RNA sequence: CCUCCGCAUAAGCCUGCGUCAGAUACACUGAACUGACAAUUAACAGCCCAAUAUCUACAAUCAACCAACAAGUCAUUAUUACCCUCACUGUCAACCCAACACAGGCAUGCUCAUAAGGAAAGGUUAAAAAAAGUAAAAGGAACUCGGCAAAUCUUACCCC
RNA sequence: GCUACCUAAGAACAGCUAAAAGAGCACACCCGUCUAUGUAGCAAAAUAGUGGGAAGAUUUAUAGGUAGAGGCGACAAACCUA
RNA sequence: GCUAAACCUAGCCCCAAACCCACUCCACCUUACUACCAAACCUUAGCCAAACCAUUUACCCAAAUAAAGUAUAGGCGAUA
């Protein structure tokens, strides 16, 4: 109902609400998918009714019962999607062989850049597709110099950033 | 009186300087690359 | 946190450090010898004796270590005098409030000699690392220090929406080539008899 | 006013470091190793500059000639324009003539 | 800024200390000070 | 910040008088 | 689900279903006189009215009768001291009214220093016919 | 034919005036404020053998010697102002008791000779309201000669006579810090008895305002 | 004239501001008449369990003992998932190449409405 | 006392005089200034449409006389295909373009003077010069480059 | 996105006289004859009065086009972001 | 005595050496940052110098030096 929104009512305006330690990755790996399903749904209303709190508080102009209970389930919810999104991955890997999830490519944009373009569905095949045809994926001859240009600040970049660092180990070594 | 040249229009805007606009010519692409290179944060409308 | 941010006293998120160090201020930034995490062998509740300024050769607990700073704070040592809710009306409460000091301006002190030594990083065949003096060749522990929120865990009572430790340490995973989805498919019994079409993906 | 009110820090200098101590040896390399190293051959520095002088001109000609391929766009650019002008300056302009 | 002029104070009050006893601000401003102690030499 | 030492030096022995010619010692 | 790729759907195809949901939602007391029947919740902006029934009916179990949402912008007027625009976040608003004429209201949620203390009623405020003198002397 | 106007860059006239919580680390104190008994002006052995169970080494016998010393050059340093010494001497409640006023002000105390020695009245200790943390009281009673000149910025006599010595029946507190080492006995705080004679007068003549009222206030 | 504020569906005329939405994704289509049809399939359906004598809690508590992290790999769940049926099956009885089926192997993913890769499924 | 303005839509802008608490180009210790909190809820508007052939001589003007010329602003059918519904987005303001809280610029509907919206005078005195008005004896262009301005409301020409 | 011209699909024009019109008087609207004010101004061209037009070679909103060795022009060497 | 003045270190410069960058997820060529439908290669010119200007007027191309500002070229001028 509503009232799962709100903690229980004899811990309003407590000043503080004790709380247990948040899930590790190892203990939720010991942990079956149906109920890490189920353990998902426990902590997600959990998380609706702590952000519930603090918005209220916010409303309120005091500060929050216990705010450090809301990082806890963040970060348990966290690893909980790490250990189910662990599983997916070895899984997809012994019977695909496939790293990642979503289909992609190495492209080359109109600015030069070699990008990983991850691919979108579609229901016609691509020599078909009017908007997708009219995107680039070359660059042609102009932008060859842009490319050397910005190779150049990044090594000017680097080389400042090197330099610096040898600066200042040479006065840690005249401090010490 | 004059200095009211400046008349507003978003479907102007993006018709003209857009980043569509400046894609469809190799001299707008070189425009968008010089904007990336002096690292500007807006490079088109 | 800004670069070349002044670490203080007072922790980084706190009131008053936002009040010493607003977004804007830039100031020269300090000195700091560079020491190794390993290198590094003073830790909080760990009694160390004072080898300058007021209150040399006195011995006393580390109460915090700032590690960006060099700094060791030991309390009731090394004090000066400040007042504390002071107002326009009242003159305010006197508070002794300890001075910050580097690990070079102290040393650690073996237990039973009550002198002190220099400390170097032995290995042990059995225990992993300790801390061994160069005069005399004995381990001083670890100390024991109440962690970050102060938890206790050798009086705990679990509250109402805690998990029991058989529940938590529970082994209910069968390893299977079945995602979360076809197996939360299967336990809800939910049927789906329709087959998924072919897209195309570019 | 341009005066600082406080004296600035003192000036500590090792007269006797191992660079200062140790400064010219091997000057005379040639004339008692029995002529297999030139003295030129000791200089640290640019690629352009080892061993010879030249005027800014002549520095910015032998500096095209040698790293030239291996410069930046922008710093060869800049070496372009800076023998350009002064190209300019040193046959067109002065006083004797 | 390799070398930069570190006496100017002094150089300033050499010609100032003639000017002392002037009325307005050739008494203190450099560059009225100096014409008026010139022509007072 | 202008480098030397000189000038500095000057100024301070300036100040000195001046602190000097202010408050007359006994 | 939010930040998450939605499988295509093809004429005669599968039912699209999730199996852990990604957005979360806040319920929130309304800063102006509703309906009895009203509450108002703050909702992530990829969410829908028809997400946010299915939302409320399938995990909480709370019958749904209307759902209409509004997106408030945030005030882009700050400027911290760089003279740079801080964007206060734009978020979605939904009222929710509910069914079988069940009515809501928002529960009313939230309903060394002793030493500082004793030396604050151990002040002793200085006599004005002292004058100013110190009272610490016994003479 | 026409020159436009420049205008200036914006931020030139856009200018403006530049303008504890829980933690691992607490606060140590090394005094408690106010007496746990209050001496009542006209038990002991219990809190004298906790005292010395600590110590190893304690005498009443020889406390009021020690007691009159501290007392003597805390009340001394205060002529020199010296701080330092008074902070080793004078427990930190103690020490803006005896020195906020004295800021911007001569004190002459001095010292004469005692009609009756000093001795301890009442003894007591604390009852470990917080952990590690012991404290030991001892009151004295004190019937000395002293003199007192207390001056202005301007070097205007306040309060006292430079050279007639006057009578003085004072209780005086010490405190300590027990299960701390190199603690100390130090001057805690002054009992006042309610049947005290009062304090000479202020050179200085005083005036005690009125209750300053608004037009619509009406005196009574 | 405000290049640096993000372009949104409020800032545009009244083309603009109906074509641009917030990233909802859609449920259904457009037809004659500006009449929209929700498609039931296209809209997300909920899969929640029966949470009625679930042991497990938002938290767990602090007296269960810290345990060695160790992620899972592909090495690991072919060890105690595949690994026993087969070594069980060459050492009592035959085990037959090309059958790798039965082990719960598939050769494509077509078959299933659950494909690994492309991903077919929300979350 | 003013209203030659108003209300709404479009376009533009984007939280820009709501609540609370603070420091403090006339000022209120209050501001539209700072920080926090809140808010614009779809029916209005936007966002449309299976295919292939095929059809479409005769304005509008109260569309009836009459009269036109510059000759016009809105139409389908046959066969195949087709069954799931109310999603998403705009909705605030004392507002935009003019460097400004600018006597300027700014489309449409309704109100054609208001039911809506506002205030020309910080306080005083009553100098000169300056500006805008009102009234003026007798005369009526004598003014002036010129009846310019004002008052009055005017004829007959010449050149182009 | 001003302006010159054009393209697409739009909108506006009270009242009075008129055999009925690139007609007349005259609003709104467009323009800017003459005077006064203003001249670091309300304004980098405005204000008040007086004026020219106001069913049309009219005025105007939206979107699009023509680009400098060029465009566009009822030629003023006009206008093409003061 | 107000306004002020004073400061040392963020960082940068030239070299040397060494061949750089490149996926949390999601979104991004349509009005970019919006889930989802029937086409690139092509002599640079000019300022400037020649005291005007009209032919002409140095500009990296595979690593120092020297041959040598030599042979040559060129309104056989400037210069190359
Ligand atoms: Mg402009
Ligand atoms: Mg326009
Ligand atoms: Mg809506
Ligand atoms: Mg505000
Ligand atoms: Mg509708
Ligand atoms: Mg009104
Ligand atoms: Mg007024
Ligand atoms: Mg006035
Ligand atoms: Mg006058
Ligand atoms: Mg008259
Ligand atoms: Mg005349
Ligand atoms: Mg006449
Ligand atoms: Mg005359
Ligand atoms: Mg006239
Ligand atoms: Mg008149
Ligand atoms: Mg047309
Ligand atoms: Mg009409
Ligand atoms: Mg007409
Ligand atoms: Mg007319
Ligand atoms: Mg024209
Ligand atoms: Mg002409
Ligand atoms: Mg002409
Ligand atoms: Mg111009
Ligand atoms: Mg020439």
């Amino acid at each position: 109902g509503l009232e799962e929104f709100f903690d229980d009512p004899k811990n309003w305006g407590q000043e503080k609400v004790k709380s247990g330690a948040a899930w590790t990755c190892q203990q939720l790996r010991n942990k079956s998918n149906e109920d890490l399903h189920k353990l998902w749904y426990v902590l997600l209303k959990e998380r609706n009714m702590l952000l519930t709190l603090e918005q209220e508080a916010k409303r309120q102009r005091l500060p929050m019962p216990s705010p450090e209970r809301l990082d806890k389930v963040v970060d348990s919810m966290d690893a909980l999607d790490k250990v189910v999104q662990e599983r997916e991955d070895a899984l997809r890997l012994l019977q695909t062989g496939q790293e990642r999830a979503r289909p992609g490519a190495w492209r080359r944009d109109i600015f030069g850049r070699i990008i990983w373009h991850k691919f979108k569905q579609w229901v016609i095949p691509w020599h078909l597709n009017k908007r997708y045809n009219r995107k680039r994926f070359f660059a042609l001859p102009y932008v060859d110099h842009f490319l050397r240009l910005e190779r150049e600040k990044r090594a000017r970049i680097k080389a400042r950033k090197e330099n610096l660092e040898r600066k200042k180990a040479k006065i840690l070594l005249k401090k010490f | 009186a004059r200095g009211n040249e400046y008349q507003p229009s978003n479907i102007k805007r993006k018709n003209k300087h857009g980043w569509v606009r400046r894609l469809s010519t190799p001299a707008g692409v070189q425009v968008i690359l010089r904007r990336m290179l002096k690292g500007r944060k807006s490079l088109s409308h | 946190l800004p670069p070349h941010y002044r670490y203080g006293m007072s922790p980084p998120g706190s009131v008053a450090d936002k009040r010493k160090n607003p977004p804007w201020i830039r100031r020269r930034p300090v000195v700091v010898e560079p020491i190794s995490d390993e290198d590094w062998y003073l830790f909080c509740g760990d009694t160390v004796e004072i080898l300058e300024g007021k209150d040399a050769g006195k011995q006393g607990k580390v109460v915090q270590v700032i590690r960006q700073r060099n700094w060791v704070v030991v309390g009731g040592l090394n004090t000066h005098y400040r007042y504390i809710g002071k107002t326009m009306d009242y003159r305010g409460t006197m508070i002794p409030s300890e001075a910050p000091l580097l690990h070079r301006q102290v040393k650690l002190v073996d237990p039973m000699d009550r002198k002190p030594t220099e400390i170097e990083w032995r290995f042990t065949e059995a225990g992993e690392r300790v801390r061994v003096s160069t005069r005399s060749g004995r381990i001083i522990p670890k100390p024991e220090f109440p962690r970050a929120d102060g938890i206790v865990p050798e009086t705990w009572i679990d509250g109402p929406k805690d998990t029991s430790v058989e529940d938590a340490l529970e082994r209910t995973y069968v390893p299977c080539l079945k995602t979360l989805q076809e197996e939360v498919m299967e336990a809800m019994g939910i049927k789906e008899t329709r087959k998924y079409k072919k897209v195309y993906w570019y | 006013i341009g005066i600082r009110l406080t004296l600035p820090p003192p000036k500590v200098v090792d007269r006797w470091n191992e660079k200062r101590a140790m400064f010219g040896v091997y000057d005379n390399i040639g004339i008692l190793g029995n002529f297999e190293k030139h003295p030129k051959e000791l200089i640290r520095g640019p690629i352009w500059l080892r061993g010879w002088k030249g005027n800014e001109l002549q520095r910015c000609i032998r500096k095209r000639k040698m790293v030239g391929s291996r410069m930046f766009a922008d710093d060869l650019h800049n070496l372009n324009k800076r023998i350009r002008y002064l190209y300019k300056h040193f046959n067109r302009h002065g006083k004797f003539r | 800024l390799r070398n930069r002029v570190t006496d100017r104070y002094f150089r300033i009050q050499e010609v100032l200390k003639h000017a002392r006893h002037f009325r307005g601000r050739k008494n203190r401003c450099y560059r009225l000070a100096v014409r008026t102690v010139i022509r007072a030499f | 910040v202008k480098k030397g030492f000189r000038a500095a030096f000057r100024f301070q022995k300036e100040l000195e008088r001046q602190r000097l010619l202010r408050c007359p010692p006994p | 689900a939010r930040n998450v790729v939605y499988p295509l759907y093809r004429l005669g195809g599968p039912q699209l279903r999730v199996f852990r949901t990604n957005f979360f939602i806040q319920l929130v007391r309304p800063g102006v006189a509703q309906p009895e029947d009203t509450v108002q919740f703050r909702i992530p902006m990829e969410m829908t009215r028809v997400d946010l029934r299915n939302y409320l009916e399938g995990i909480y179990n709370v019958p749904v009768a209307a759902v209409r949402t509004r997106v408030q912008h945030g005030s882009n007027k700050r400027r911290d001291h760089r003279n740079v625009r801080i964007k206060k976040p734009d978020y979605k608003v939904a009222y929710v009214q509910l069914a079988h004429g069940q009515t809501f209201t928002f529960p009313d949620l939230f309903p060394l220093y002793s030493m500082l203390e004793e030396e604050r009623q151990q002040r002793q405020s200085s006599d004005p016919r002292r004058g100013g003198v110190p009272s610490w002397f016994g003479l | 034919r026409f020159t436009p106007p420049i205008y200036q860059p914006k931020f030139k006239t856009e200018k403006e005036f530049m303008q504890p919580e829980k933690s691992d680390r607490s606060i140590h104190l090394a005094c408690t404020a106010g007496i746990f008994d209050a001496y009542v002006p006209p038990a002991s052995q219990v809190s004298i053998r906790r005292i010395k169970d600590y110590d190893a080494n304690f005498k009443i016998k020889d406390f009021p010697e020690k007691a009159k010393d501290i007392f003597i050059e805390a009340h001394l340093c205060l002529n020199n102002s010296d701080h330092d010494r008074l902070h080793t001497l004078v427990t930190e409640h103690c020490f803006p008791d005896m020195t906020w006023d004295i800021k911007y002000k001569t004190v002459r105390w001095s010292f004469v000779e005692s009609l009756e020695p000093s001795h301890v009245v009442q003894v007591r200790c604390s009852s470990m309201m917080n952990q590690g943390n012991v404290y030991g009281q001892i009151t004295v009673r004190m019937h000395t000669r002293q003199t007192l000149a207390i001056y202005d910025r301007f070097g205007r006599l306040m309060y006292g006579q430079e050279d007639v010595p006057k009578d003085v029946l004072e209780y005086v507190v010490f405190e300590k810090q027990l299960t701390n080492p190199y603690g100390s006995w130090r001057m805690h705080t002054k009992i006042v008895p309610p049947w005290a004679p009062p304090k000479q007068p202020i050179l200085k003549t005083v005036m005690i305002p009125g209750p300053q009222l608004k037009p619509e206030e009406e005196y009574e | 004239a405000d290049r640096m504020s993000k372009w949104t569906s409020k800032r545009g005329p009244r083309s603009f501001r109906g074509r641009k939405g917030r990233g909802a994704k859609g449920i259904g289509f457009l037809t004659s008449g500006w009449r929209f049809v929700q498609i039931k399939e296209m809209v997300p359906e909920f899969v929640v369990p029966d949470l009625t004598g679930f042991k497990l809690k938002p938290y767990v508590s602090y007296l269960a003992p810290e345990s060695e992290e160790t992620p899972l790999t592909a090495a690991q769940l072919f060890s105690e998932a595949v690994a026993p049926a087969i070594e069980k099956d060459f050492k009592d009885g035959t085990f037959d190449p090309d059958n790798l089926e039965k082990y719960g192997f598939e050769p494509t993913q077509e078959g299933k409405l659950f494909q690994l890769y492309p991903r077919n499924f929300l979350r």
